């Protein structure tokens, strides 16, 4: 198409740090999942923190989420937001968990990905039959569960669909949250999501996560 | 690729990087 | 050889994705599953490190998530409205014979939110115009429009047949009923090396000084008139301006807008309503 | 001798002394999924001899009144040994099949079965309106379904029993476009179909989707004079071939 | 050499047919006329085996029975209807200013029956749009239409001038009176490697779970509006969507539909009528 | 024409068994002819079966049909259905007959193709002057009659036309349906049709064999 | 860092940040049976990733009063996914194991567990006379057995609860002659044992014979001052390794 | 054969097989 400014020379392109060439570079950055998302927490930083504490009963559940990247609570993460500009997704997801207790606190967690066809696991015993990590909390404060791409079709819809749904993450006490004296008997964990090396988005669309009136 | 107009800006979408 | 890049471009296979390598059980002091997110780096762990994978030849491509693909689609950026008059005096006036629009990407949320994923952007702009002239009487008459780009500091029209419409130096494009949608390119036109999507700065030191991206580059005004003099039957004219970025560069990615826009060139988010506060798309459970 | 067959699959062996060759559906032998066509990145389990073996389904009686029978795959094998367990413990599976249909009689019986394997045999309802066939009805397991003439029930989720319309709005005379054999009682006592995995995805949920339907329809009714055995069994034996499963999880419960 | 394939393509001689060889009387233990259809194989016998044939140089070609020839013709797949209003409130509403249509090949029997000769199909789709705006008053006004493809999960328009029509990421095509028929390609867009014409499966394990090809891939929605605001004289607008498959592959041939279609994505065939049962085209004698 | 999805990469084409490249591959497959097609049989599998039984009189007729591929009863066969998407046809047809009596039953049949210009044969003596097969029923239960392409013009219309009509198949007792004791004195035959190697269809059209109301 | 471990088995991964190395029992890594040592001639099924993965058993609470715990293998896994199904559907099986025992605490807790794998841990009765330990008692499944001081019951089929006599008439101080580690709460939060298949026959009935017993005994009691967590879990995760099965049959039912 | 558009899908009918 013809230029409206027929001899115009644009201003020199200077080097600027942080050039982005592809949105998957942004999906490959961890962003916090608002896992807690109760009515008391969604106006606050508290939605990003999952509570851990010394249990009286063994093998209790800590949290659960659907893994489908543009479903709630993943939807407002950077990967969920970018995925909601696209109709299809594929490839593996990395969920990372950062323990924020004291250095004197100890914990093991079983974090499990359960594929479609059985709903959410009702116990750690059901959950551990799926893909899982036993995470020992230590000097390294962060662990990652990879949700491998395990699907019938090469792609899934980003919009919720019972044919295309990706399954669930569940987190369980392996052992317990154990502390000595003079240590809080409770702590927070922060949950994060990012794309693995195989992750892709396909058919561009208007997002369902932003609207305009007037 | 043929360019019909005298300005670089007039060309279609750039090659991917 | 350039023919390989052409074949990859027509197949949309330019941006290849790694294969999944086969992996086996591992028992090691190496623990790829463990890291320190405190470092600000995202863990490098991949599926082969944490499950036993098969070999998969990965067919996926990233071409459609390129910034050229993502921002390089035509979206509406303005609706410019005027209602013509049969009265010779009223047909000369703004809002009746002609209308002006201060150029920005700020008024339409779908485009605005996408470009605001970046702090700085540089692109040439393809403009396409969709005119719809709603006949209010028994006939359309002869509809000829002039769209004139008025750069910053050039005189803006005050009347439908003002001297400024002579367009002796400004770019004008003419459209008539049945003509295909007007299209032209605006080259990247900032006085800076990129457009500021955001600007944490001011035009001055004072309480009254402007703040934000409005300071950084005035983008001029689109002026549209009906060229036709007053006619028997009125028309409610709406010109929709569509913008496609081309030759795109983008820098410093940002969190997406999480709450409704309130004003142009402003990150302000608090609504006027006293019962309803600012709303996010995080659903409770 | 072209009349004979022996098929050995794991610890199971089938024989027939009156075959009419065997059909390899679409001319493609079953095989494991290759890395070029795969999408699920987990290493699949290949249970081999414990899974890829003949399971004999519940036998049915062919009478002068019979209208036909059908089974769905993998559904007919969901309770069958290690193949059945692997379907319930994994999100994904893929398999081919050997189907051997058995129906002996005398030199004095008459009758013709068509034995067809239909890919994506999406059934019609037995009722008017847009109501689709219910899950429990298309998942009868190793019993399969017996077709009954003029069957009366109130359940609008039940499938068509019109074998002359292939249970799906298409004519029975065109059923031979699918992988098929006949059992013509004067010629042969068995039919053998070798089925590759056929789907638009490289693996699929075994419990949500039946890739193949085995349809057995008497075209020429069973006839035999007094003193001859008046009804004869039809017995179906099916072996998975190159069965694979991936995405292990807790066992599905209905 | 590619020029030979070009010459054969312009002559429609790509798919040559065997010559009839001359044959003579035969007296043999070989009996080509006899076989066992029980095998499931069709007899290989040819005319030369059963009559004394002459030599015939066979001029016939099979090019027009190729799947590209058979499915690669434009047929109607939707009629999208809306009736514009002079009332500013009513012109904003669905069925009046705009209409939506859930994409499928299921609504028009001529196309549906042809593609349903196969179990799986893979093709790119050429879409062509034929708009006919029936003038209900003394003038057409200015007719400008926007067709927007809304992929699954993108927000569907609820109003004629809703924010969704900005089309910042969706594909839109604009049409105005006197413009040639709009045309664009949709590439093969399933999440699977082929479209399911039939699917013997469910979206779930339950009594309420959906059955059949509707489960397999949601195809999104075409939304059409008149872009023009309310006008004096109403129009009964019908947009006909024509579809041609291209680059076609098809698998697992099926018996053709022998009885009327009743519903979309369903093999159901029993009509609502209590006197009239389902009708075939087999004539009695 | 321009793509509406300008960087979209389609899902990988996987190998699927049973690819069809040409409709003549489908016409080359035998499908059953509803030869019986009386009002009592057209709602049933019985329309596909022709009755055979011990005759008292010699040389009786078994059945007749027109051979024109898109005429009744051939019209609803797969070759007749595919032919009805086309205006012209040419080449030879294979009619196959499978005897479904007992192994203890014996029969000879004369199956004849009669060209245009004389109507349907009124006797086996008239029929045997045309192209015919004497079929002996034995260990091979199936026989095929080829209807050779014998036409003035290179093609025929698929729609019935007195200038373009293809003639008739008739089937006759050669000898009789003979049985020992304890054997049914009657049996069924199944009739099938498919295309020979020379068969073609030309000018594509809307089918007359399917309609839509509403 | 020698403190760290990650073990990946199928779709399961375990981590620890305070190990004390790992023990390969008798210095032999697990492997499949070779043709030289095999006797059963049927091709074995090798279910690979769906079977050779960590299963986490039911967790137990270590208190200042605890006397010990034990599990039997393969019995502890008989209900565990595809490994458990394969044990019930086959006459013969063989497997090695990775056992990972998990017990975190603070820098302020004290305690010592010995964690031992005993081959052929033939138990003594808790009663006088020649009455042997009952099948149901040596087959507790994934729960294992908790040892109780001075336990009172009338059942003469119950096993010894004398952890100081190894439940079998041999002294606890000599238990280190078996493949073992310790969990000393000041040093480590886990123990790892890699167990080859150990038997006098190349494969065996999985349900009739427990090749290994996992024994966990507190030698130094759990001690921790007020305000510290007074009881800490012990969690056992076990992965089959190189699991093989042969002689497929109908499912065993108890 | 000249292809005017940047996508393989934009081309006309494929060659016969
Ligand atoms: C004169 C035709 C319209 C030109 C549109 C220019 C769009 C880029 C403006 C960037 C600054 C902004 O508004 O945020
Ligand atoms: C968005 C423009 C219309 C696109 C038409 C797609 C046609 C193929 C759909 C295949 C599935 C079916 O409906 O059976």
């Amino acid at each position: 198409s013809p230029s409206a400014f027929p001899y115009f020379h644009p201003t020199k392109e200077i080097f600027i740090p942080g050039q982005v060439r592809n949105l998957i570079e942004m999906c490959q950055v961890d962003t916090l999942i608002p896992v807690n998302n109760t009515q008391e927490n969604v106006r606050s930083v508290n939605m990003y923190t999952v509570d851990l504490r010394t249990q009286v009963d063994l093998a209790k559940e800590v949290f659960s989420i659907p893994v489908d990247i543009a479903s709630q609570p993943l939807a407002t993460t950077l990967i969920g937001e970018l995925a909601s500009y696209y109709t299809h997704w594929t490839g593996s997801l990395r969920f990372s968990f950062m323990f924020c207790g004291s250095a004197s606190s100890t914990l093991k967690l079983l974090i499990a990905y359960t594929p479609p066809g059985v709903g959410k696991p009702k116990s750690r015993r059901e959950a551990m039959l799926g893909t899982h990590l036993v995470w020992d909390v230590g000097l390294q404060s962060t662990a990652s569960l990879v949700v491998p791409w395990v699907s019938a079709s090469h792609f899934r819809f980003t919009t919720p669909d019972t044919y295309s749904s990706a399954g669930y993450i569940t987190c369980w006490y392996q052992t317990n949250f154990v502390v000595p004296d003079s240590t809080p008997d409770n702590a927070k964990m922060v949950c994060m999501v990012s794309a693995c090396k195989d992750f892709c988005l396909r058919l561009a669309r208007d997002t369902n996560l932003h609207t305009q009136e007037g | 690729n043929i360019n019909y107009f005298k300005d670089a800006a007039s060309s279609g979408a750039s090659r991917l990087d | 050889n350039p023919v390989e890049n052409y074949i990859d471009s027509v197949l949309n296979e330019v941006l290849v994705v790694p294969n999944i390598q086969p992996s086996t059980s591992v028992s090691s002091h190496a623990a790829p599953a463990l890291d320190a997110a405190e470092t600000g780096h995202t863990s490098s762990v991949q599926p082969e490190d944490m499950i036993e994978t098969r070999y998969v030849i990965t067919d996926q491509t990233r071409d459609e998530t390129s910034i050229e693909s993502f921002l390089g689609r035509s979206g509406c950026i303005a609706m410019i409205e005027f209602n013509t008059s049969s009265d010779k005096t009223e047909h000369d006036k703004i809002g009746k014979g002609f209308k002006t629009w201060k150029v920005s990407l700020q008024e339409m949320a779908q485009i605005r939110r996408k470009y605001e994923l970046f702090t700085y952007t540089r692109f040439d702009s393809e403009i396409t115009i969709v005119t719809a002239a709603a006949a209010q009487g028994n006939d359309s008459g002869h509809i000829v429009l002039q769209f004139m780009y008025v750069p910053p500091g050039a005189p803006v029209p005050e009347k439908r047949d003002d001297y400024t419409w002579q367009s002796g130096t400004n770019a004008s494009v003419f459209w008539q009923e049945g003509q295909p949608y007007p299209r032209f390119t605006i080259p990247f036109m900032s006085i800076a090396s990129a457009y500021y999507m955001f600007y944490d700065g001011y035009d001055g030191d004072s309480a009254a000084s402007k703040y934000g991206s409005v300071v950084t580059n005035d983008m001029g005004t689109i002026c549209v008139r009906i060229v036709t003099s007053n006619q028997k039957h009125d028309s409610n004219i709406v010109c929709r301006i569509y913008h496609k970025a081309k030759h795109i560069k983008a820098w410093c990615p940002r969190p997406p807008r999480a709450v409704a826009y309130q004003h142009t060139h402003s990150t302000n988010y608090i609504p006027s309503n006293g019962e309803a506060t600012t709303q996010i798309k995080t659903r409770p459970d | 001798s072209d009349r004979l067959i022996q098929i050995t699959r794991g610890d199971s062996t089938i024989t027939s002394q009156d075959t009419a060759n065997a059909v390899v559906a679409y001319g493609v032998w079953p095989s494991y999924l290759t890395p070029d066509d795969a999408t699920a990145i987990d290493k699949p389990t290949q249970p081999d001899t414990s899974s890829n073996r003949f399971y004999t389904l519940d036998s049915r009686s062919w009478t002068s009144a019979s209208s036909g029978w059908w089974w769905k795959l993998p559904d007919a094998l969901k309770n069958m040994g290690i193949f059945g367990e692997n379907m319930f413990y994994h999100f994904l599976g893929r398999s081919g099949y050997t189907i051997h249909v058995q129906c002996n009689s005398s030199k004095f019986h008459q009758g013709l079965l068509i034995v067809a394997a239909i890919p994506e045999h999406q059934l019609a309802s037995a009722t008017s309106g847009n109501v689709s066939v219910g899950y429990n009805h298309t998942h009868p397991g190793e019993q399969g379904r017996e077709v009954v003439p003029s069957r009366t029930s109130s359940d609008n989720k039940r499938p068509s029993d019109d074998s002359w319309l292939n249970f799906d709005g298409t004519l029975l005379g065109n059923l031979p476009i699918y992988p098929h054999q006949y059992i013509n009682l004067r010629t042969n006592n068995s039919a053998t179909l070798i089925l590759p995995y056929v789907n638009a995805v490289p693996m699929d949920s075994m419990l949500r989707h039946n890739n193949w339907s085995l349809v057995i329809i008497p075209i020429c009714p069973l006839q035999v004079q007094p003193g001859g055995t008046q009804s004869i069994p039809i017995t179906v034996s099916i072996s998975p071939m190159f069965s694979e499963f991936s995405g292990p999880r807790s066992k599905v419960v209905f």
